[PDB]
C-alpha cells in the first residue's frame, strides 16, 4: 500500500469507498477500492469475498480487471484497472446532443459481450445499472461493481436487502420470485439500452408498486397467457389494473425495426422466453456493429 | 440452456484447479481421516443447527481439503479451521451467514472471536480467495435436469450419497467432484427406479458406466455400511420427510454391473 497515491475520490457505498490512485514506481493509474476491516465486527464482508472469488475467474475486455488484493490486519483494498467515467455521467452530457446510434450500438455488444461470459462462467451480476457502467477514452464499455454478485452453480434465491435499485429491477423480483435467473441481468441492460436511445429512465419507480405499474403502462399487465403463473406469484394482486401495451414508436421513437425487435425480447416478461445475451449477439440489429470513440469531457 | 453447455464444461475445467492433494493427510503430522471425518459430521450438525444450504457444507469441507494441502495442523486448532472455512462458505452461499459470535458458541468457546476472524483471513490468504469451488452439488443438479418427469426421492438420495462421501477423504478423495455426483445419481436412480445411467446424461458428461464403476463401487459399499459408520449426523438429517427419508432406503444388495 505504501506506493500508492491517491489522487481523487471517484465514489463511495457501503461496499468500500472507490478511489483513483497512481502507483508511485511504474506510473500505473489505478482505482482503489477501499473496505474498512477495524470497524467490520463480523470480518470480511461477504461482497467483498464474492466480489474478489468472482471477479479474478472473470477475465475480458468487457469485465473490469481487478489487479491486486492488498489484505491486511488494518484494512482491505481491492486495486483494479482505471477507466474515465461511467455511462450516467456520459448520459447526462449526452442528454441534450445524443448518444449517436453507432456508439449505443457498440455499447450495448460489449455489455452484452461481458454478460455472456459472466453468464456462462456461472456470475450473475444482480446490480446492472448505468453508474455500474465504466467507459474509455479508447472506446470500450467494461462491467464494474460485482458486490451483489452470486455463482449460480446452484440456484440463487431472493433477498430484500440485495437486489438492484428499483429502475432497474426485473418484474418476477417485485412480483417475489423464490429464485433469481440469468434473465433479471438481462432486463437490467434492456433499461439501460431504452435509457441510451430515449436519453431518459424507462422505468423511473420511486416503489416497487410504483416500479411495476411503470413496467405495466408500457408493456401492458401481463396475464397468464403473456406470462404462465404470473398470478401465482407472491407479490401478484388480481386488482392490478389492467394496461394494454404501449406502441415501440412511442416507447422508443428513434429505433429501427432490429432495435424495436431486440429490446422486445430483453423486456419479455417470462424470463424463461427473454433473450440471453448469447442470443442477443446474433441478433440482425448488430449485423453493421463499429467500434466508435466517444465524446468525453474529463 | 445457451450457457448451460458451457457451465458444465466450465465446472469440469474448475474443479480439477481447485482440487487437494489426494495424500496429504500423509505429509500432515498430528492429524488424520478420523479427525477430518468427525469434523466433516460436525459441520453437518452446525448446517441443520443453522438451517444452512447444503452448497454451503460442500464448498467448507472443499475448503478445508485445501487448508490441509498446503498448511500443517495440530488437532487443537483442526476446529478453527473448519469453523473459518464454514464461516467463509456461509459469506459465500447464505442469503446472510450466522454472525461470527454464533459460530464461537457452537465451539462452546473452545476459540476467541479474534482467533475466528484471524483464521479467517489465514484460510482467505492461503486459498488466494478462490472460493468459487465445483462441488458434487453443483454437478448433481445439472445432472436432475436430465430426469423429466423428475423423482424428488431420486434426488434426496443421490443427494445423500453425494454427501456420505464428503465424510471418508479415503477414499473419495482420489474421485472428482463430476464422477462422485456421477455414481450417487446412478446409485440413487437405480435403488429407487430400476433404471441405470442416461445416455443423455452419457453424452453430456463423456462418462460410461464402466468409468463410473470404480467410485460406484466404494459409493455402494460406503451405503451398505452406513448404519455402522462411526459417524451419523448424515444418516439422521435425512430420515426427516424433508429429504422423503431416504437414509431409511434399504440399499441394493448387488449393482449387476
Ligand atoms: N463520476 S465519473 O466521472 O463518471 C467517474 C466514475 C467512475 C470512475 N471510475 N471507476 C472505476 C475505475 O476506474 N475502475 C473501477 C473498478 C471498480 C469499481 C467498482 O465500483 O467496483 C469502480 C471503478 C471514473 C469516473
Amino acid at each position: 500500500m505504501e506506493n500508492f497515491q491517491k489522487v481523487e475520490k471517484i465514489g463511495e457505498g457501503t461496499y468500500g469507498v472507490v478511489y483513483k490512485a497512481r502507483n508511485k514506481l511504474t506510473g500505473e493509474v489505478v482505482a482503489l477500492k477501499k473496505i474498512r476491516l477495524d470497524t467490520e465486527t463480523e470480518g470480511v464482508p461477504s461482497t467483498a469475498i464474492r466480489e474478489i472469488s468472482l471477479l479474478k475467474e472473470l477475465n475480458h475486455p468487457n469485465i473490469v480487471k481487478l489487479l491486486d488484493v492488498i489484505h491486511t490486519e488494518n484494512k482491505l483494498y481491492l486495486v483494479f484497472e482505471f477507466l474515465h467515467q461511467d455511462l450516467k455521467k456520459f448520459m447526462d452530457a449526452s442528454a441534450l446532443t445524443g448518444i449517436p446510434l453507432p456508439l449505443i450500438k457498440s455499447y450495448l455488444f460489449q455489455l452484452l459481450q461481458g454478460l455472456a461470459f459472466c453468464h456462462s462462467h456461472r456470475v450473475l451480476h444482480r446490480d446492472l445499472k448505468p453508474q455500474n457502467l465504466l467507459i474509455n477514452t479508447e472506446g470500450a464499455i467494461k462491467l464494474a461493481d460485482f458486490g451483489l454478485a452470486r455463482a449460480f452453480g446452484v440456484p440463487v434465491r431472493t433477498y430484500t436487502h440485495e437486489v438492484v435499485t428499483l429502475w432497474y429491477r426485473a418484474p418476477e423480483i417485485l412480483l417475489g420470485c423464490k429464485y433469481y435467473s440469468t434473465a433479471v441481468d438481462i432486463w437490467s441492460l434492456g433499461c439501460i439500452f431504452a435509457e441510451m436511445v430515449t436519453r431518459r429512465a424507462l422505468f423511473p419507480g420511486d416503489s416497487e408498486i410504483d416500479q411495476l405499474f411503470r413496467i405495466f403502462r408500457t408493456l401492458g399487465t401481463p396475464d397468464e397467457v403473456v406470462w404462465p403463473g404470473v398470478t401465482s406469484m407472491p407479490d401478484y394482486k388480481p386488482s392490478f389494473p389492467k394496461w394494454a401495451r404501449q406502441d415501440f414508436s412511442k416507447v422508443v421513437p428513434p429505433l429501427d425495426e432490429d432495435g424495436r425487435s431486440l429490446l422486445s425480447q430483453m423486456l419479455h416478461y417470462d424470463p424463461n422466453k427473454r433473450i440471453s445475451a448469447k442470443a442477443a449477439l446474433a441478433h440482425p440489429f448488430f449485423q453493421d456493429v463499429t467500434k466508435p470513440v466517444p465524446h468525453l469531457r474529463l | 440452456p445457451d450457457y448451460h453447455e458451457d457451465i458444465h464444461t466450465y465446472l469440469r475445467e474448475m474443479e480439477v484447479k481447485c482440487k487437494p492433494k489426494v495424500g496429504y493427510m500423509k505429509k500432515q503430522p498430528d492429524i488424520t481421516n478420523s479427525m477430518r471425518a468427525i469434523l466433516v459430521d460436525w459441520l453437518v450438525e452446525v448446517g441443520e443447527e443453522y438451517k444452512l444450504q447444503n452448497e454451503t457444507l460442500h464448498l467448507a469441507v472443499n475448503y478445508i481439503d485445501r487448508f490441509l494441502s498446503s498448511m500443517s495442523v495440530l488437532r487443537g486448532k483442526l476446529q478453527l479451521v473448519g469453523t473459518a472455512a464454514m464461516l467463509l462458505a456461509s459469506k459465500f452461499e447464505e442469503i446472510y451467514p450466522p454472525e461470527v459470535a454464533e459460530f464461537v458458541y457452537i465451539t462452546d468457546d473452545t476459540y476467541t472471536k479474534k482467533q475466528v476472524l484471524r483464521m479467517e483471513h489465514l484460510v482467505l490468504k492461503v486459498l488466494t480467495f478462490d472460493l468459487a469451488a465445483p462441488t458434487v452439488n453443483q454437478f448433481l443438479t445439472q445432472y436432475f435436469l436430465h430426469q423429466q418427469p423428475a423423482n424428488c426421492k431420486v434426488e434426496s438420495l443421490a443427494m445423500f450419497l453425494g454427501e456420505l462421501s464428503l465424510i471418508d477423504a479415503d477414499p473419495y478423495l482420489k474421485y472428482l467432484p463430476s464422477v462422485i455426483a456421477g455414481a450417487a445419481f446412478h446409485l440413487a436412480l437405480y435403488t429407487v427406479t430400476g433404471q441405470s445411467w442416461p445416455e443423455s446424461l452419457i453424452r453430456k458428461t463423456g462418462y460410461t458406466l464402466e468409468s463410473l464403476k470404480p467410485c460406484l463401487m466404494d459409493l455402494h459399499q460406503t451405503y451398505l455400511k452406513a448404519p455402522q459408520h462411526a459417524q451419523q449426523s448424515i444418516r439422521e438429517k435425512y430420515k426427516n420427510s424433508k429429504y422423503h427419508g431416504v437414509s431409511l432406503l434399504n440399499p441394493p444388495e448387488t449393482l449387476n454391473l
